[PDB]
């Protein structure tokens, strides 16, 4: 251990460190442009015009700091040997779609926190193809515009028409009625509303909410996805339009259904979290279901109404299942996803049990929903009225000994070929261990139910027998289904375009396969990069927003082209470019990807940022950045500069930065992710230590006496796990936002991975870092706790209880608060402080 | 241009919109000495030039930092196909190092957006193209 | 600078520092004794026995770890040349009067936090002398006992009789009815109740609280002193028994009045502060009147009832003033104090205005209070029924250009002679600048009021003319009146015994004077110490719990003795001793008191703890401990070891500890205290800097390059003022619980000293450290912010807003949280951690 | 479309590619004192005509002074100095050569000179390594 061959980081003053962090972000405004996404291809059908399509998307042109609706013009033929990069024309007339200083309503701020929307303005919009309707949320109001429906394709921008309201409060979750483009719907004060663009007439549809006081006293909401669904099950809406319109044939009235989820979150614990306006010194109530404690009591419901040909909501009607939801579907804790089949015949839904090891798809035909009234004899009356044939058909039932990941891919096909036998495309990770597509043909044969009396379901009650379940993909790789990935199914060519990890887990590639013959899968994206793709509805061209470890993200428009007789082998030729790779930050050295094997012989991947201007011989101090928990993959072939600029800053000061994807990470299958079940915290840190020890042996510049562990959310929890079970390895531990007590965390995440505490008490206690504070160092300058004070996800309680137990065990700590930051540090000033605090802490104490 | 016929002074139709026109009576041409732009053709025809400004056009394209402006962005309206070479005033880098000639890419704007055609060859202060100069 | 003539403190490991801090408090079982207090002398008068009195008191012999009722036996004659020390016998039968682990209920824990009761068990009792009834609060119940009324003087301990309840909730604030010992009264769920010891029958008296929800929706309370009154005006009850009983002469019924205060805290801002049970993650609402914002709307009310001779509460009646309180007494923001005259004729009350520069005493005769009804004709009916002569007499009206300190000294005499005047004693600081006693004779001549019709008072409406205002004391010293000091008025000898600072501001001495002929002030306590005294009701002997800077605290019993013809010169002879001055440890070196003059020529006092084992020549680093704000006096001749053991620990490690009483402190008069008026932070730090400089010249061991400023409460606010306006003086600043924003602090304390944000905005902004964060050091390790997370006094918001503005100004900070601690660190583990953190921070960064 | 020329610097490395750029100054003859405006700008006639018509509106005129003898790096910080620097009030310490569009006003160094003078030294200097690139004697 020669002390002259151990790299000393240059001790900068605090203002120096600020100068360095600021100097990082001089060129980082140009690196991240919040590039084109949310794409909608529209044809022009002219046969004499210049542009073949119009691409609609969200994007940040150079004049504004804000995300807005734009379009590009995709031509009929490009020239050879010329790179054509499209101009981003503005749809809207350069107005301000964000309130003052980036503030929002409480529902908007919460929804942006669940969606991780760091960018301001028009973040989510809705589009209806034929009428060409753009319904969006701008400022604190709703807006719309249209582009080439019965109208035409504009060239200068048109200002967006404002939709006024009589309702007091913000309007969440706007969706255009597919069946009637004049109609749309939104959430207002935890109730489903419906409106009409042409007449301006609004109309409430559910009446479970009253706006009395805080959520402790008025607990029923409707069409809203609650916290645990939003945060864990990645659903941000709880109402689904029917895509087709039924006609009752009374006089002329056109019915229009909506499936929505009623939730009675009365029996769920309320927690108070500090509000953003610190001066007011008030809190917000939050219906936060702890592990063990009760989740909201859910139910599916039909909100129908009918309309005159002039387009006025004459009638309305709440409808409910003939028996309760809890009784028709016992052991159904969460509605993961729901929607409708395209023809409108059945409303589908993915159910889940409280362990989250039992998922099942169910079809709910609208005649299964009778109306609702308080008089139980009218209820029996329409219970007699419901057709004995009609029932729910459990089409698919995934069961597993590990856990269900919610895969949103369900693509039921048209059923007019012999009108039973539902055919769908279901992603199934539980079968082989890897998320793979299947074509599944179930058999909907009605058993005949006396729906007036109440019966109890059996364990295989409504479960349909399967005709066949052909596997369209198989292997040691997965189909991307979570995180808003999706499949695009051309039913004319019978092909399904999906994204996957087939070449490598480090690169998301667009693949295509046939659902009729499960032949060779064909890759459409270039290898050596990772791609986020989006197909045209006519499937003749797609966009891919792609990147690599070295190159930043670009957004290229490729065009599937070839003989129509063989659609699988249509060659994607580069047509045009949307966004190009922005030139790197100065002094930015990309990380090196590596892999290695664990002593149990499982392949783990990792990154390293080398210390800039390396002198071999010198053993540099090493910051092991980490997350390690599920649903995330840090190490992959894709540009890190955006989210991990600090890792490069560390490298530029001379820190080795190592990042390891331990066991339990996403996109390496279920058995891999499954390693951390009921022993969370125990295997991940062992994989990170082994990754350090491998990189230490492989590369010669890691001083093991100087190792820092650092990460946020799950990363701070592991950083604390590192400092507990490996103090001899980890010199310091900068724990940001840590989960110190699993018993305090929500059901959706923890129960999936750690089980109910009553069952896995050994592993709840073993992996709650707050409970093992006695094993933290008695010496100081080894532990820095960071926490955003308004964190409504990993509540401040976690850091507070940690500091409590550190005090009680007589252990030092440093601590940093971010009073205006929730979970991700969003404010640039606060992020600059966070990073200068990180550099100082490492400078002095590593 | 100040070619074989001596100075054919450009008439100015509007100072504020920076439009110019010439009629040049003989074959070839010599570089106009304000920056050195030169277009050569065989025969006496009218042509007008506009000195377009990037700021509306590079507002459309977002890594406008990723391309450095080398010159004036001149538009030409002559009849198509009768122009045979256009010379655009490239700022000199071949005297220095680390700047490649296979690298260079030419900005041909349209209503479609930016077309990055390859220039034919680069001089010390000039890029030359072929006949289809639009 | 000399390169090695600057004392370096020995860098101890964290566990070493814990060993030192733990080693400090190993003798705190003896010297932190909770010295006995709340003394009640009772005669025996047996004419054959050995003991002349029995002294009843609270005390903690550490046979059990809780404070309990005890007694001593005061003999008829002690022996000369023998230190007689009384054994502390137990009244109660050794039960635990505190719950497990020192927990408490909801509002009793807050009442202990207002009263600063750091000790457990029985911290307050009520005594009725003729009956001998002792009424006290134990863990979860009410108790009583009696000693030698109709029954006998006990010798063995008797178990305490339990008072059962039908009420659900704790029974706060017990008081025995003076007129009838069978009756007592208490607060239950913010309402006045009344009971009877013999029969057990209870009975509610007010009905303004209904317990619907939290305090945000049920806002009226009765007989409770609210936060700002509790915290700032040092009143912990809002109901007062009448000391005499009236007899209406219907049949036999004995009326018993109570004056109580209704408070309507509806229009006052509610703030949420985290609850003690951090796991449950809910807050508590607090009716916290911000500065600027509205205080509770107060009113005085009479709750009467009558009783049969067997002792049953037959009737009851709420009564209210003939005009509203707000209309009869405009500009009356706060009821500082209230009560009744001893004979029972009038109920007195101290009123106060929103600037708190206008105090006035008022007498409220019970006939001024009509009953209350919703019927405005019954109201007019008894408004006619009220005698036209009777009204309220404003006897005394203190007005000042600085501020009113509430002095609870107002002794009214019997009015049997003449009946058309009132003679009282009154503490008055506003006349000369120093709190001095006066005998004031006012003239209660009725103006004749038509109480059915309304009117507005003028500015001198009910103000009586004064017959005389003789000053019984005068000088540059004051009579102790705040902080629960009091006078004892022997009406037989015409003497008034008070405490004061007449010899010196550093020593509380017991003085006596005649109120008839103010001749000379006779001191009764020994000089060279500071004394907390308490007289017998028979004025023949007192207790003094006294101490000095060097000697530990003792508790001696003195006896007034001499010729009866001249009672003023009765000589105090030491009779017996209860508790003695313990072993001052060799680890503990007492501080040296000094004084000095400022450049403006005002004498400031200060202490210094010298660095242990001093080597002259060496310049040691110096911790300037501070408070500096009003109502506190750190520097005086009295034992500091108990509350300031950490200052001696610092000294024992080698830190110079300097403590200075800057301008604006208590017990040096009004002009001295008023130095920092409307400008807090601006004058105090200047006095501390000048004192530190004075100390450096006077003593040769202070390294000015290494100065730490450390304080809590107001002390942390000054530590931040030191680091803002004097960074070149103060190297570091350990700010504990600081007031970073005056605009957020309560009315009672801030408005008194700073007028309001609207009028004095320049001075609110100038002395709010969170608005001057740009002037804090850009270098790190100079500022450590400490805060108890549940602080209901100086809320966590203050630290949060400071950290917010540090982040926004790009300034470092260290931070320490005490999650289970409020304003002060009550827990010993948390105090041990806190002290260790202080030693480490000074060790490393000073 | 519009035709033109632009250079793309290679993505991986920031080459700091040199330009033909020319710095120019403008005089006042008429008013009570004389202000120089040093336009450190790329050598493009469109930029030249933009500064031309702005200074014609501002009643400044340029005098032909010699240009730099060698190409100089775009984007690098350039201190501006001279013989009169410190007795005459140069406005910025550092200037920037980086390109801006002719529509907006170009970044400049203002230099109040007082008397017009027979001949005056000016200086611009590379902050990377302090090598001389330009000098002009009025
Ligand atoms: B953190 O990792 O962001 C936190 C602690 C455990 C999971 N979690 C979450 O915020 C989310 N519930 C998941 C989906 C990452
Ligand atoms: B602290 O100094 O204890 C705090 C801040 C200002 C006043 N204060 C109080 O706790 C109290 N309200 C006074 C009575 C000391």
């Amino acid at each position: 251990d020669d002390p002259a061959a151990r790299f000393q980081v240059q001790k900068h003053s605090w203002d120096g460190l600020r100068s360095i962090i600021h100097g990082s972000r001089k060129y980082s405004g140009l690196i991240v442009n919040k590039a084109p996404h949310d794409f909608q291809f529209v044809q022009k059908t002219d046969e004499s015009g210049p542009h073949s399509h119009r691409l609609y998307y969200l994007g940040m042109p150079y004049g504004s700091r804000e995300n807005s609706l734009l379009y590009s013009e995709i031509p009929k033929k490009v020239r050879k040997e010329a790179l054509l990069l499209l101009s981003w024309k503005q749809m809207l007339d350069h107005f301000q779609a964000t309130p003052h200083h980036g503030v929002y309503s409480r529902e908007e701020e919460l929804l942006r926190e669940r969606k991780r929307l760091g960018v301001f303005g028009i973040t989510s919009y809705d589009f209806h193809s034929e009428s060409g309707l753009f319904l969006f949320q701008a400022s604190n109001s709703l807006f719309h515009c249209r582009d080439g429906g019965k109208n035409g394709f504009m060239v200068s921008p048109m200002k967006p028409l404002e939709i006024k309201t009589q309702c007091s409060g913000p309007r969440m979750d706007p969706k255009i009625c597919p069946a009637d483009p004049a109609f749309f719907s939104f959430i207002n004060n935890s109730d489903l509303w419906v409106a009409n663009i042409e007449t301006g007439e609004e109309r409430r549809l559910t009446f479970c909410h009253q706006g009395l006081s805080n959520v402790l006293d008025d607990p029923k909401s409707a069409g809203v996805a609650t916290f645990v669904i939003q945060e864990e099950f990645d659903r941000f809406t709880g109402y689904w339009w029917c895509p087709t319109a039924s006609w009752e044939g009374s006089e002329g009235l056109k019915t229009l259904r909506i499936l929505y989820e009623e939730v009675d979150e009365s029996e769920v614990e309320v927690i108070h979290v500090p509000s953003p306006a610190l001066e007011e010194r008030k809190t917000d109530s939050y219906r936060y279901p702890r592990t063990g404690s009760k989740n909201p009591k859910i139910a599916l419901k039909l909100a129908e109404f009918q309309t005159d040909s002039q387009g006025k909501i004459v009638s309305t009607q709440e409808k409910e299942l003939v028996q309760p939801f809890s009784s028709l579907f016992p052991k159904v804790e969460y509605i993961a996803r729901a929607g409708w089949t395209r023809d409108g015949k059945y409303a589908w839904a993915m159910f889940l049990d409280r362990p989250q090891q039992w998922l099942q798809l169910v079809l709910l035909p609208p005649a299964l929903f009778i109306p609702s009234t308080e008089n139980e004899e009218q209820r029996l009356a329409s219970a007699r009225a419901v057709p004995r044939n009609v029932q729910p058909y459990v089409v698919y039932e995934e069961v597993t000994n590990v856990w269900i990941n919610v895969h949103d891919i369900f693509y039921p096909f048209p059923q007019s070929e012999g009108e039973d036998e539902l055919c769908f495309l279901r992603a199934n990770e539980c079968k082989t261990g890897f998320c793979h597509l299947y074509k599944v043909t179930a058999v909907l044969k009605s058993q005949g139910y006396d729906w007036s009396e109440p019966f109890s379901p059996g364990e295989d009650e409504f479960k349909c027998p399967i005709k066949e379940e052909i596997a369209l993909t198989s292997g040691e790789w997965e189909v991307l289904a979570r995180h808003g990935s999706k499949i695009w199914v051309n039913e004319e060519t019978k092909l399904v375009y999906f994204q996957g990890t087939k070449d490598t887990p480090l690169e998301h590639h667009l693949y295509v396969v046939s659902y009729e013959a499960a032949g060779e899968i064909v890759r459409l994206t270039t290898p050596g990069f990772s791609h986020s793709c989006s197909m045209s509805q006519n499937f003749d061209m797609f966009v891919s927003h792609y990147s690599s470890v070295s190159t930043p993200p670009c957004v290229h428009v490729y065009k599937l082209s070839g003989p129509d007789d063989d659609p699988l082998h249509k060659q994607p030729r580069f047509w045009a470019s949307m966004m190009e790779a922005a030139s790197c930050p100065p002094d930015y050295v990309p990380p090196e990807i590596f892999h290695f094997h664990t002593r149990s012989d499982v392949r783990l991947y990792g990154m390293i940022y080398k210390p800039h201007a390396l002198q071999p011989g010198k053993k540099h101090p090493t910051v092991l950045f980490v997350y390690g928990g599920p649903q995330v993959q840090l190490v992959n072939n894709s540009f890190k500069g955006i989210k991990y600029l600090r890792l490069n800053t560390l490298a530029s000061l001379g820190y080795a930065v190592v990042v390891i994807d331990g066991r339990g990470s996403c996109q390496r299958g279920l058995r891999f992710e499954g390693a951390l079940k009921n022993q969370m915290g125990q295997v991940e840190i062992e994989d990170q230590v082994e990754g350090l020890q491998f990189v230490a042996e492989k590369y010669g510049f890691i001083d093991l006496s100087r190792v820092a562990i650092h990460g946020w959310s799950y990363g701070g929890f592991l950083s604390l796990m590192g400092l507990i079970h490996k103090p001899q390895v980890f010199k310091v531990a900068i724990a940001g936002a840590p989960v110190t007590v699993w018993m305090a965390y929500d059901t959706g995440y923890t129960e999936r991975y750690m089980d109910v505490p009553e069952n896995n008490q050994h592993g709840y206690e073993a992996g709650s870092v707050a409970l093992h504070v006695e094993k933290l160092p008695n010496e100081p300058n080894r532990l820095l706790i960071l926490h955003g004070f308004l964190d409504e996800n990993v509540h401040f309680f976690h850091t507070n209880f940690l500091v409590s137990q550190l005090i009680r065990a007589g252990k030092p700590y440093q601590l940093q608060i971010y009073p205006n930051e929730r979970h991700s540090i969003r404010c640039p000033e606060s992020g600059e402080h966070y990073e200068v605090t990180l550099l100082h802490f490492l400078q002095e104490y590593l | 241009f100040w070619g074989p016929t001596g100075p054919v002074a450009t008439e100015v139709v509007d100072k504020e919109k920076n439009l110019y026109r010439v009629h040049f009576p003989v074959a070839g041409s010599y570089r106009w000495p304000n920056t050195g732009l030169c277009f050569v053709m065989r025969e006496a025809v009218t042509v007008e030039i506009e000195f377009c400004v990037w700021d509306q056009f590079l507002g459309e394209i977002n890594p406008q930092h990723s391309w450095m402006v080398a010159g004036p962005l001149l538009d030409i309206k002559a009849e198509p196909g009768a122009v045979e070479a256009v010379h655009l005033p490239h700022f000199v880098a071949l005297q220095g190092g680390h700047v490649d000639t296979s690298l260079f890419q030419m900005a041909h704007f349209k209503e479609e957006g930016m077309l990055l055609e390859k220039p034919a060859r680069v001089e010390l202060h000039h890029i030359v193209l072929e006949n289809p100069s639009f």
